[PDB]
RNA sequence: GUGGCGGCGACGACCCAUUCGAACGUCUGCCCUAUCAACUUUCGAUGGUAGUCGCCGUGCCUACCAUGGUGACCACGGGUG
RNA sequence: AAACUGCGAAUGGCUCAUUAAAUCAGUUAUGGUUCCUUUGGUCGCUCGCUCCUUACUUGGAUAACUGUGGUAAUUCU
């Protein structure tokens, strides 16, 4: 716990709102589960 | 509680 | 549109202005530091070849060699300051743009080159001088100064000569010899 | 900036200081010199009281004594293979002191056989004493040789050091082959 | 402090220098020399208020530029120079010489010498070492080293160095 | 003058073509040899003229020979020994002949950023030896003959005769200057040192020269009526190393073979013109 | 037992201990030559600090430090630090206005050189001053005496 | 390799950090280019309208990958091998935090405003951006991780592992949604469209790989052995760049057909190419960045439109 | 004779000592408040090894270790024209 | 005259915007460090492959100066 070495959860205030949350995803919700369960040999 | 993880809910 | 044009060999400077852009589109899209064959420019400008060594566009701004556009940035120019400067490449927004002479053709301009600028000072170090005259190591400086004749109305008519620096002199040679004779007491 | 200053640090009984005083030139610090290994660059740095110190960021050969034999040479440096302080400098290959590296074998061998004339290397009054332990002669039927470096590349611009020998050279050894 | 002061209040003066209150707000700082700024007398405080021989400091470099006041045997004509104990001074215009010795109120006393006694002066021995080459030098309390020593010559002893030559003559043995 | 008409000569583009290229390359290989740098460089230019497939690639390396900033950087970095060479095997005859004639112009001249001056020169030799040590025992001989041009003399013949036929032939008013003689034996102790291990087959004629030179100056030792004062101290400076030296060669070599003959050039050279006189140098100091 | 208990290898400074030599000096005795100095003040250098096998940089007999200024002595209170302890200096603080006194202590932390042993709780302990060693850690041990 | 690829007189004045240069990135816009070099650790950013830099600012250590976060050059992300994030705003340093564990590499997702962090650990941080609290870790399991990439069409999350296998994670649920197996480590990991990566292995070979299929669809080996730093995509003429210290090889996506090979005097820390142009931005064990304009690929870009004139 | 010797100063200069200091330590000693009784490890608190940085000694800083340090003999906290 | 070079401006003043061993007083250490200036020291070469006839002194530049200029605009250029 010394010198950060264990991660703490205490809030931030100067990285507060510091971005926007901005999505440009081309695929609909259903489509990313449907390709997900088929990821690979799966 | 300072290392306690929080747990955040899916929306 | 104005064009300062130099010949160095005889250190001839000449200011024209040239208002036919027929006769400035040979010099358009062009970059500083080329040469270019002014044939464009007239009659007596034939087999002349010149050099773009500068110029100021419309606002008096200077152009720079290392940046490469068509208008105006800020450069760090020298403890440097973003000083505006115009880009190296020719357009037809210029003030003036400055011509250096390097080959010359078949007539003469009869502002450059019929006349001649003589060099005002000569050498002043003694190795220069040597170098200048092709004068041995026997040869004697002092007789090859350049004297310079000076004469002004009211005044009794003068000629005066530089002091010769890194000159052998009896004093160096008996200030080496104190030096020489210091470090003997010293091992002594 | 980096400052090393004192006053930024708590009491022994556990409390906290508040500031008097802004940081103050002579308490400055300066970027460490992550030195690695490659063609030589080294930077001249200007210090307190106008010295100069030479901040090696790159280097490749330097200078090693063979204790036992006296025998200093100048060789090449080929890969950085402990570091006590940190595994971090061992991967990225950063010259610091006391870390481990190996270095050319061919100076150290062609003074010996020029010296002994004995073979050494070979594939298969007190007098001269020619006697080498196994260990070293292995060390140089591979090639390579391990040396421990002696100066601080980051101060002096140099990275000399010695071969490592006797029970510093297996104590070493047992390290390496535990690391892996 | 910021930085080094170069202007000596005249209440932090040494003591020894007899200053008034009433003069001004300045004394002379003495430079840096042979002696420490503490255990010194200037030469202007010598020179204007001990032998009232100058009215001002301005007069006290015009006595100074003349090359006319020597210590140890040597031109000095920086008006500040630091003047200790066992220093020699001469002033051959007024044909006088003086000798800095601690008077039993502990003050530099104006202590005149006959001209034979003018030609030497005692040291304290500071520090003894080896130099380069093996070449012993020897450190006195007046930044003097002299090198080749007397062997028999240790700390805390005392030598009487001739001015003209800065050779040791003979010493006296700390018992 | 002479950079003159190199440069001139650096600019063609065929020399093959060129009338009488057989003497000029003869010319240009004595000139590698040159102290002066610019001397060395412009001469290079001229032989990289002939495109030789083999001494091309390398141009770099050998330029930043002939830089001062970067000399001792090359030395490392341009290394000939067999286990790892950046020259590959098949160019290393042509190479090599270039290669010595440069270093040996450096070796008398200046070897790095602080080796210069007649202090300096134990220096200069040390470092190209050692870079020299991991050639084979053929190539390392290029050097020697190099290095050991002035004493040719001294080889021909069998031991014994020849150390016998060089006090004969010795006059006061001409011999080879003690300088020059000093730096032979710096230079070959030098030599003994570092590349012992590939001198084999040419340590007889070593004894022929080592011991030829010590049994002359032994011999104006004896003519000291005859010579100027000043000249006695070096000649006994110059017999001392030539005796340390045989000493060095016994030393070492305990299973070489000496023939008859190099056994009896050793008395004639070294026992027998001291030995008489023995007991009255020797307390002080024992002798060489 | 062994010396080696670090990632680093332990050795003395001063001490070369890879000098080969003949076999018949090896079959005799691999014994390393110890180094130690005398330290002046008239304290003498303990035996087996002598012929210990001890690496401490930080020992005032075998390590590089220098005993200069004020020499103190004190309780020895607790032992739980690695080659350092903590004492107890006991004094009495006159009050000039009640004109009396009043106890006061002060606690300091002294580095051990690993050779004193068999030292225990409330023994007498004399120190000396030396550059410092860490952030509380400014005098050395010189002398233990049993209680 | 008739591709007449030319070298550059100077398009940016003092392009040149001290002694190396370390990573080279270009804003989205196109209107800053930021780099970061030994010594004195630097980051520089170049104006390419006024063809100047607009500011310096140093470090306290090296920075081993930045991320331009902002459109513009206003909000920065230095991972620094002293386990410390630094967080730039417009008017210069805003705040330092440090990680548990030494960061190998690192990754923004935009949506959610969650950035993760690939290091020295088995688990990846997770730093949560809109708020300055750290999020929920998850644990990969695999005793070292070395890259991260985000995909941008359909936001999926992969690492790579010191053992050479790729483990696919799902931003949203945090739950690992597949995993892919194939002595040497991941150097590189690239995502390219919807269905297409790519995989860079220390032994010098890429490989093609297909979300769908395990095995991969096209393998590319380097001669030399040494490891490719970065793998990019250039999607007009379908070619794929992989760049390693020794030379960049630039080859076609299908059939494995070269473009061109690029060898320049000193090793390549990073490689950059300017957004649909043929211009190459690299940066050097040199003071000097190294600037190449390849005609073929495409034109110039337009702050640079004379370059094509000058030709 | 491109002879040989020389005086008194000015300026600059490597290193040692001295002067003027500057910077880190040792020891001794501070006002009110217990209706502040515990505190420090809340990005190192105490100590060990190696290293970075620094003009140098040092948790000053970083990696790997032990669980330490102070306190009614008033620690820690809060005040105080 | 102008211009080049060297030294000083970190001291004395003045000022409304911080602080319980943190400052401060006395003692005490530099064998754990820094130093402009003052003062005193110290400040020469045998030979050592550089060959034959720069140490009676070696090299490359740039201001002031002359002359031609641009813009609303600087002693900007």
């Amino acid at each position: 716990a010394s010198k950060g070495r264990k991660l703490r959860f205490h809030v931030l205030s100067k990285l507060l709102s510091f971005m926007a949350p901005i999505d440009h995803t081309t695929m609909n919700d259903d489509a990313r589960t449907e390709l997900y369960r088929s990821l690979f040999g799966q | 509680k300072a290392f306690i993880p929080p747990k955040e809910k899916p929306i | 549109m104005k064009l300062n044009i130099s010949f160095p060999a005889t250190g001839c400077q000449k200011l024209i202005e040239v208002d036919d852009e027929r006769k400035l589109r040979t010099f358009y899209e062009k970059r500083m530091a080329t040469e270019v064959a002014a044939d464009a420019l007239g009659e007596e400008w034939k087999g002349y070849v010149v050099r773009i060594s500068g110029g100021n566009d419309k606002q008096g701004f200077p152009m720079k060699q290392g940046v490469l556009t068509h208008g105006r940035v800020r450069l760090l120019l020298s403890e440097r300051k973003r000083k505006s400067v115009r880009g190296c490449i020719v357009d037809a927004n210029l003030s003036v743009l400055n011509l250096v002479i390097v080959k010359k053709g078949e007539k003469d301009i009869p502002g450059l080159t019929d006349t001649t600028v003589p060099r005002r000072l000569g050498p002043k170090r003694a190795s220069r001088i040597r170098k200048l005259f092709n004068l041995s190591k026997e040869d004697d400086v002092r007789q090859y100064v350049v004297r310079k004749p000076l004469n002004k109305e009211g005044k009794k008519p003068r000629t005066k000569a530089p002091k010769i620096q890194r000159l052998v002199t009896p004093r160096v040679l008996q200030h080496k010899r104190r030096r020489i004779a210091l470090k003997k007491q010293r091992t002594k | 900036g980096i400052s090393r200053d004192n006053w930024h640090k708590r009491r022994k009984t556990g409390g906290k200081r508040k500031p008097y005083h802004k940081k103050r030139k002579y308490e400055l610090g300066r970027p460490a010199a992550n030195t690695k290994i490659g063609p030589r660059r080294i930077h001249t740095v200007r210090v307190r009281g106008g010295n100069k110190k030479y901040r090696a960021l790159r280097l490749d050969v330097g200078n090693f004594s063979w204790g036992s034999e006296c025998c200093t040479r100048k060789t090449r440096i080929i890969d950085v293979v402990y570091n006590a302080s940190n595994n971090e400098l061992v991967r990225t290959k950063t010259l610091v002191k006391n870390c481990i590296v190996l270095i050319d074998s061919t100076p150290y061998r062609q003074w010996y056989e020029s010296h002994y004339a004995l073979p050494l290397g070979r594939k298969k009054e007190r007098k001269k004493n020619a006697k080498i332990s196994s260990l070293l002669e292995e060390q140089f039927q591979q090639g390579k040789l391990l040396a421990c470096i002696a100066s601080r590349p980051g101060q002096c611009g140099r990275a000399d050091g010695y071969v490592l020998e006797g029970k510093e050279l297996e104590f070493y050894l047992r390290k390496i082959k535990a690391r892996k | 402090a910021r930085g080094p002061k170069k202007h000596l209040k005249r209440v932090a003066a040494p003591k020894h220098w007899m200053l008034d209150k009433l003069t001004g707000v300045f004394a002379p700082r003495p430079s840096t020399g042979p002696h420490k700024l503490r255990e010194c007398l200037p030469l202007i405080i010598f020179l204007r208020n001990r032998l009232k021989y100058a009215l001002t400091g301005d007069e006290v470099k015009k006595i100074c530029m003349q090359r006319f006041i020597k210590i140890d045997g040597k031109v000095r004509t920086d008006i500040t120079y630091p003047a200790g104990f066992m220093d020699v001074i001469s002033i051959d215009k007024t044909g006088e010489n003086f000798r800095l010795i601690y008077d039993t109120k502990g003050r530099f006393a104006v202590h005149r010498i006959t001209p034979e006694e003018a030609k030497y002066k005692l040291c304290k021995v500071r520090k003894i070492f080896v130099g380069t080459k093996g070449i012993p030098h020897l450190v006195t309390h007046d930044a003097r080293t002299i090198r080749y020593p007397d062997p028999l010559i240790k700390v805390n002893d005392t030598i009487q160095i001739d001015l003209e030559t800065g050779k040791i003559t003979d010493f006296i043995k700390f018992d | 003058q002479l950079i003159a008409h190199l440069q001139v000569f650096s600019k063609f583009s065929n020399p093959r073509a060129l009338y009488l290229e057989s003497k000029l390359y003869e010319l240009y290989l004595q000139l590698l040899l040159h102290q002066d740098q610019m001397v060395q460089k412009i001469t290079l230019d001229c032989i990289m003229t002939y495109k030789h497939p083999h001494v091309l690639p390398y141009r770099e390396n050998l330029q930043r020979l002939l830089e001062d900033r970067s000399f001792k950087e090359e030395i490392v970095h341009f290394s000939i020994s067999e286990d790892n060479a950046v020259v590959k095997t098949a160019h290393r005859a042509d190479l090599f002949p270039i290669l010595m004639r440069i270093l040996y112009g450096r070796m008398k001249n200046k070897t790095g950023s602080k080796t210069q001056g007649k202090s300096a020169s134990g220096t200069r030799m040390a470092i190209v030896l050692r870079f020299l040590a991991g050639t084979q025992p053929e190539e390392i001989q290029i050097f020697l003959d190099l290095l050991f041009e002035p004493v040719r003399h001294f080889k021909n013949g069998e031991c014994h005769s020849a150390v016998i036929q060089a006090v004969e032939d010795l006059d006061l008013s001409k011999v080879l200057p003690l300088g020059r003689q000093h730096g032979i034996l710096n230079s070959l102790e030098i030599v003994l040192k570092n590349i012992s291990h590939l001198i084999s087959a040419y340590l007889p004629k070593i004894l022929q020269i080592l011991l030829c030179m010590t049994a002359t100056v032994s011999h104006i030792l004896d003519q000291r009526e005859k010579i100027q004062l000043r000249f006695i101290n070096p000649l006994k400076n110059l017999r001392r190393l030539g005796i340390k030296m045989v000493t060095d060669i016994f030393l070492d070599w305990e299973s070489y073979q000496f023939r008859t003959e190099e056994i009896d050039a050793v008395f004639h050279g070294a026992v027998w013109p001291q030995i008489s006189r023995l007991g009255s140098e020797s307390q002080y100091s024992p002798t060489p | 037992a062994d010396i080696q208990t670090e990632r680093a290898y332990q050795k003395q400074p001063t001490i070369f201990q890879n000098k080969k030599r003949v076999l018949l000096g090896e079959t005799g005795k691999e014994k390393l030559p110890r180094y130690y100095k005398n330290i002046g003040l008239g304290f003498k250098t303990p035996k087996e600090a002598i012929e210990g096998t001890y690496i401490d940089k930080k020992c005032p007999f075998t390590g590089n430090v220098s005993i200069r200024g004020r020499i103190l002595s004190g309780v020895v209170t607790k032992m739980k630090m690695q080659r350092t302890i903590v004492i107890r200096r006991d004094y009495l603080h006159y009050i000039r206005k009640y004109n009396r006194f009043e106890k006061r202590h002060k606690n300091m932390s002294v580095h051990l050189s690993p050779c004193f042993r068999d030292v225990q709780i409330g023994d007498i302990v004399t120190v000396g001053e030396c550059r410092p060693l860490s952030k509380t850690v400014r005098f050395n041990v010189l002398k233990v005496t049993k209680a | 390799n008739e591709v007449k690829i030319y070298s550059l007189i100077e398009l940016i004045q003092d392009f040149e950090m001290p002694t190396v240069c370390t990573t080279i990135k270009v804003s989205k816009d196109g209107q800053y280019i930021l780099a970061t070099g030994t010594y004195k650790p630097r980051v520089r950013c170049y104006d390419t309208y006024q063809l100047s830099l607009k500011f310096e600012r140093c470090l306290d250590s090296e920075v081993v990958t930045f991320e331009i976060l902002s459109d513009d050059y206003s909000k920065i992300v230095f991972l620094h091998n002293d386990r410390y994030i630094e967080f730039h705003s417009q008017s210069g340093f805003y705040y330092k935090t440090r990680i548990p564990k030494f960061g190998r590499d690192f990754s923004y997702h935009y949506p959610s405003c969650d950035l993760y962090f690939v290091g020295a650990s088995s688990e990846v941080y997770r730093l949560n951006l809109e708020q300055g609290r750290y999020l929920n870790p998850l644990q990969t399991d695999a005793a070292e991780n070395n890259v991260c990439d985000i995909n941008s069409v359909h936001g999926l999350f992969a690492t790579g592992t010191i053992e050479g296998r790729v483990e696919c994670w799902d931003p949203r649920t945090r739950n690992r949604v597949g995993l892919l197996d194939c002595l040497p480590t991941i150097s590189a990991l690239k995502f390219n469209g919807a269905l297409t990566m790519a995989v860079g292995t220390t032994t010098g070979q890429v490989l093609l790989y297909d979300l769908r299929s395990d095995k991969p669809l096209l393998v590319k080996d380097h001669q030399y052995g040494l490891p490719i730093k970065s793998v990019h995509f250039q999607d007009s003429l379908d070619l794929i760049l992989s760049a390693d210290s020794r030379i960049v090889k630039m080859w076609n996506k299908n059939s494995g057909k070269i473009f061109t090979s690029l060898e320049p005097e000193h090793d390549l820390n990073d490689v950059c190419l300017y957004p649909n142009s043929g211009m190459l931005l690299t940066a050097n064990e040199t003071p000097k960045m190294g600037i190449y304009y390849i005609p073929v690929l495409g034109p110039a870009p337009r702050w640079c439109s004379f370059l094509d004139n000058l030709t």
